[PDB]
């Protein structure tokens, strides 16, 4: 006894058989869509967990966004720290970069140098070994090298490099001669990331590169893998984006390429769950012609008797998608809370997990909606046919 | 005037990829409350026939005008509403749903108008009591024995004041003791408020109580031929 | 692809 | 010799309805999926993995010896005692250099090494890997060099082609005195799977042993064994006939986590394809408990003709075997057919989407591979088939409990 | 001695919630070879009574003993044997199988019973040329006629020697042109290998045959009362 007649009419068809195996059958597209969203979400969420690993030793570590000029260098005077409004920005430092050659008693290697102010903090201060970050002074020329760049260089403290820059030389009419200096080592620093091979870092100050302005504004961002969307918006005139999709730009548009073809594979589950409602709902018309002629002799509309039957399919897979995002979200949280129960890995490395509350809601939606499309045919054929003429 | 008015159907169906001539020249009218009987073999097209009337299929070849008003000019949505307001099915086959009570069956054409909530709950026990089934209200009708339920299934179109009741074999599977016990509270009906029903069946001795006697044989009916 | 250990042997 | 448990119940899957042809369709469909995917994933991991041992296991030194910062005198000696070795196949001396290449306006990294000619085809497969039509003309003295096939690209350059590349300045004395360039012309380019090509270059030794200003002296001694999977071990003991300490170094530190990165698809992919085909399952349920309660009459006339319980029992169980078979040989064919061409399938795809995955930039390599072994098959057809039996089980167990006089026989 | 033995057979079933009792104190004896008929009405117990001496049924307060054992105690497998060896079913609602042909329709029992490959290719033609319908061996029951086909399931059960034929209106659907014909052999079976088979029927005209009457009403098979 409901207002609605519709949800009346089907609410009882969902389990009339009550029996230990009988009323098991119905649910067996809701188990089937809970398992193919507890799968989708868990493995997802795993994916996100190293995605969020390496954002946070790569792309936290180094400049993830740089505003500069078109025009080579940018002059503070022309552009102040007050100027900067852009969206998505938390932090805007000064900033000089280059992609240098190191020159050793030993050896040379190439990297990416970071000139910085020593007042102001870097992501890569609490890194430092046996360093203080205040001995970058200007005329000193002092440089601090990477851990895994030193060690290959077989540069100690007290040391001394010839780097040179060969991207901003000064092309001389006598020819081309490298602009270069003589840079000496205070020691190195110790990230235990990629970053400690090519990045080193300087003072701000430096005339090896060119011109007492600066080439751009550093700007740290909040969510930096989404800088496709926030690089059309309205900059300052006379300004340049740079991000790190230049250097980084691979490696990181693989992991969203495999993000997208372990959801693929996954949806799979999904997709033969639909396709379950589809026979457990051709099933359920086939069978029940005669009430569905009743109901129809009784007064009630074709346009009434399909939805009679698509609700049959969407309560299943609202209730199943529903289930499997909680179940997801619960086991990628408890992998290894108490044990690692998974038939533990032979990595031994605390694997991460990181659940994104808004991925979780669309993989949630999808599910309902192909769902809810899959059972169009069956509730269609329902009301096609003939109330009288077919049966009685 | 008259109720009902069909003339000139004729009805084909599909046997043998051609469209077989099943019913022709169909001409018989409805009155208001006199109560009529069709007899014919099962297998005539007097079945067939009954959907017809209700507005469940298409002569194709004829029209059918309820009350003043032919099903031409009507789509789904009005077709259904004239049959919840003003008809009524009976049929042989024991036509139930085996998912609701006994009390429930009989709602469902109150809950399709939309009726007060409290309503059918004091006029669907009313008709099973009418027909000495509101003991068994709150059962099932897999429990019901096959000729109890019966009852049941001809109660629940006698709920919204039918104007016209089709009838397909009433009395098919229940025996004859209550075949009587039935028939006393359907007449009871023709004269409490007036209403009219049509039965169609295959046998002349229980046609005896009605007022009329129109057997068809393929689609024809003239005369008292037999 | 995008599970990097970084385990040297020395 | 059909049994009678078979009997001839695939003709009664010979039924009539109303819209059950796709509902068979459908049952057909959604089991065939699960596999025909599996099949090539399964395929195309073992592709990747034939791959790996032509691309990379046969480029790259499996074992590497090299002592702390000393140039060596007695290499010959050391070369002599890990040639006879019970697990190394053969060694080869070789120098490590670290110069860059500027020419161009551009900036390259690269590591440069030096290995004998008529030595370097005994341990590796990079002679098959050169793009020209012949290394041969690799001798002492005559200034020649051979890049990859990323430097080329970066530089612009072609085949005779002089470069002038960094070169550190090995002096006594730890100073910075001035920077060396030594001008070569490019004898050859080698395209390697596509990750090696834009880090690997390799000049001739005794070319080498003049730039360093070096007698008869080698700074390292790369090794080929047989069992690749143990070169942990076999650098150990390769390592013991020395001094009392060099270095130590394997493939396995710096190559291995792409063994770990296959067996890991392949773990997942499968778990993740027994849940499809366990989904599909539920689709024979449904449709198997259907047959069951529209049979239901000739089960009771099966039993009071003196059927016994397994008969009935085992009946449907080969008729959901017989659905689930139909499909599972319609997704073995698919998946076949599509494994057998996948190469181009993939090509095609990538022509229509505009850009293109898998980069050479930074995976393995540049294309999708598919090797088909006729064992993988057979496990996933083993595995959807017991699947099948499981999901046609509970249901035939309760057309047995079916009572024969409660439906009219 | 005697092969059947049932006695204060008390058959309750489910009307209601309730056991009511449809039969009881049934005392009843069959022979060997000597032909009975039971006639009651449609609904007096008479079709259920039928599935108890199957052993289809537990009658839950008496014993039926069948050549000198009750089937209380044997499992579901030893009843399925004893009704595929020593018992024989035929029924008026035409139980066949329309996947098979009717070479192999009445092979079913011998298939059950695993006999020799061979002997279902002797034995089952030569039951089909006696009752006259081999030329019709490789068809289909949906292409066969009503009456035609009824006497391929009457020979269904009389393949593997039966010793008792159980029997529920075997002449409900062909006319009588075929009636005599279906029992001149069923009683020439009696005569040649020494047969015995009970029917159940609601009429007397065709009882005239049969050896002995036994007619029952709501369980009770006592005199001639009629
Ligand atoms: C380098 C790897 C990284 O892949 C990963 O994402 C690593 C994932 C590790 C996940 C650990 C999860 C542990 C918890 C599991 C819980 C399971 C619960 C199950 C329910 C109880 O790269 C890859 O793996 C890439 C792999 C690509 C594999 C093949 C994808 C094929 C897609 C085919 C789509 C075909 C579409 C055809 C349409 C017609
Ligand atoms: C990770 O550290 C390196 C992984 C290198 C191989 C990456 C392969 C990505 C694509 C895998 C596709 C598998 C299915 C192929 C058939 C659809």
């Amino acid at each position: 006894y409901q207002p609605v007649a519709l949800f009346i009419g089907l609410r009882y068809m969902r389990g009339r058989a009550a029996d230990r195996f009988g009323r098991f059958v119905s649910w067996l597209s809701t188990i089937g869509i809970t398992l193919g969203v507890m799968a989708l979400v868990t493995v997802l969420s795993v994916m996100n967990g190293f995605e969020r690993e390496l954002q946070n030793n790569i792309l936290g570590l180094m400049p993830q966004a740089i505003l500069s000029s078109e025009h080579g260098s940018l002059n503070p005077q022309q552009l102040p720290e007050t100027a900067v409004k852009l969206d998505g920005v938390n932090r805007v430092a000064p900033i000089t970069t280059g992609d240098v050659v190191l020159q050793s008693a030993r050896s040379v290697a190439v990297g990416v140098m970071l000139g910085i102010d020593p007042a102001q903090k870097d992501p890569l201060t609490p890194y430092l070994v046996n360093v203080k970050q205040t001995d970058l002074e200007p005329g000193k020329y002092n440089v601090i090298l990477g851990e895994q760049l030193a060690s290959q260089l077989g540069v100690n403290r007290g040391d001394q490099i010839r780097v040179m820059v060969p991207s901003a030389s000064q092309f001389t009419p006598m020819g081309r001669i490298p602009s270069q200096r003589l840079f000496n080592v205070i020691g190195t620093f110790a990230a235990n990331s990629e970053v400690d091979g090519y990045e080193m870092l300087v003072n701000i100050e430096d005339a090896s590169r060119l011109m007492g302005n600066i080439t751009g504004w550093r700007l740290w961002l909040d969510e930096p893998l989404k800088v496709d969307s926030l690089s059309q918006q309205k900059l300052p005139e006379g300004s340049k984006w740079q991000d790190w999709r230049d250097r980084k730009g691979e490696l990181f548009q693989a992991v969203r390429m495999e993000k997208n073809m372990m959801g693929l594979l996954l949806s799979l589950i999904v997709a033969v769950a639909a396709f379950n409602i589809i026979t457990s709902l051709g099933l359920m018309v086939m069978e029940k012609q005669g009430e569905v002629a009743i109901l129809q002799t009784q007064g009630l509309t074709p346009r009434q008797i399909m939805m009679v039957f698509m609700v049959q399919g969407a309560s299943a897979g609202i209730i199943g998608a529903i289930l499997g995002a909680a179940l997801g979200a619960l086991l990628a949280s408890q992998l290894n809370n108490l044990m690692p129960i998974i038939g533990v890995l032979l990595d031994g490395a605390a694997l991460p997990v990181a659940i994104e509350p808004l991925q979780v809601i669309v993989i949630a939606l999808v599910a309902m909606a192909i769902a809810l499309l899959s059972t169009l045919y069956p509730s269609w054929r329902a009301a096609a046919t003939q109330p009288a003429e077919a049966l009685r | 005037k008259i109720l009902l008015q069909c003339d000139n159907l004729c009805k084909r169906y599909q046997e043998g990829s051609v469209q077989t001539d099943v019913l022709h020249n169909v001409s018989f009218s409805v009155g208001e409350g006199e109560m009529m009987a069709i007899v014919g073999s099962s297998g005539s097209g007097k079945s067939t026939l009954l959907h017809l009337l209700g507005g469940l299929d298409t002569p194709t070849s004829g029209d059918v005008i309820f009350n003043g008003q032919p099903m031409s000019k009507l789509s789904s949505a009005a077709k259904a509403e004239l049959r919840n307001q003003k008809l009524g099915f009976i049929y042989q086959f024991h036509h139930l749903l085996p998912d609701f009570t006994a009390l429930e069956n009989v709602a469902m054409p109150l809950l399709i108008g939309k009726k007060k909530p409290a309503e059918i709950n004091s006029r669907a026990l009313e008709m099973l009591k009418a027909v000495g089934l509101d003991h068994r209200a709150n059962h099932r009708p897999s429990e019901l024995s096959g000729g109890e339920r019966q009852r049941v299934a001809i109660a629940r179109a006698l709920v919204n004041n039918p104007r016209l009741v089709l009838a397909d074999e009433p009395t098919g599977n229940l025996d004859a003791r209550n075949a009587d016990s039935i028939f006393q509270l359907l007449g009871e009906l023709n004269r409490l408020q007036g209403t009219a029903f049509l039965v169609v069946t295959h046998d002349l001795q229980l046609a005896k109580r009605m007022s009329r006697q129109l057997e068809m044989r393929d689609g024809r009916l003239t005369a008292e031929l037999s | 692809c995008s599970s990097n250990a970084k385990i040297d042997q020395l | 010799p059909l049994s009678l448990l078979i009997g001839l119940r695939f003709s009664r899957g010979r039924r009539r309805g109303g819209m059950v042809s796709l509902i068979s369709v459908i049952s057909t469909i959604g089991i065939a999926l699960g596999v025909a995917v599996l099949i090539v994933g399964l395929s195309a991991m073992n592709g990747f993995e034939r791959e790996l041992n032509n691309r990379i296991l046969a480029v790259v030194p499996h074992g590497e010896i090299e002592a702390v910062d000393q140039p060596w005198t007695n290499w010959q000696e050391a070369l002599d005692h890990v040639q006879k070795v019970p697990g190394i196949a053969a060694a080869a001396p070789y120098i490590n250099f670290t110069g860059l290449v500027e020419s161009g306006a551009n900036l390259r990294a690269i590591q440069v090494k030096g290995v004998n000619p008529q030595q370097e085809q005994r341990l590796s497969a990079l002679p098959s890997f050169v793009q020209g039509d012949a290394w041969r003309n690799f001798k002492a003295g005559e200034q020649q060099i051979i890049i990859g096939k990323g430097v080329a690209d970066a530089l612009k350059v072609k085949q005779g082609d002089w470069v002038s590349i960094m070169i550190p300045n090995s002096n006594p004395e730890h100073k910075l005195m001035q920077p060396k360039r030594v001008r070569l012309h490019v004898a050859g380019i080698l395209q390697l799977s596509g990750q090696l090509d834009h880090s690997f270059a390799m000049i001739p030794l005794a070319d080498a042993q003049q730039y360093l200003d070096m007698g008869s002296s080698v700074s390292g001694i790369a090794l080929k064994m047989t069992d690749v999977f143990n070169a942990n071990k076999l650098v150990r003991d390769a390592g013991e006939v020395t001094n009392s300490y060099v270095y130590i170094k394997s493939w396995i530190g710096t190559y291995g986590y792409m063994y770990r990165d296959i067996q890991m698809i392949r773990a997942i992919m499968y778990l993740a394809m027994v849940l499809v085909i366990g989904v599909a399952c539920f689709n024979i349920v449904s449709t198997l408990v259907m047959a069951v309660k529209d049979k239901s009459g000739d089960i009771a006339v099966l039993r009071t003709l003196g059927a016994k319980d397994g008969l009935i029992r085992a009946i449907f169980v080969w008729y959901g075997l017989l659905a689930g078979l139909f499909g599972s040989l319609c997704g073995v064919i698919i998946g076949v057919v599509v494994s057998l061409q996948l190469t181009p399938i993939i090509e095609w795809i990538e022509k229509l989407i505009g850009h293109q995955f898998l980069s050479s930039d930074i995976y393995f390599i540049d294309f999708l591979p598919s090797e088909l072994h006729w064992l993988d098959v057979f496990y996933v057809l083993v595995t959807a088939l017991l699947l099948s039996l499981l999901a046609s089980w509970y249901p035939a167990r309760r057309a047995s409990n079916i009572d024969p006089a409660r439906v009219l026989s």
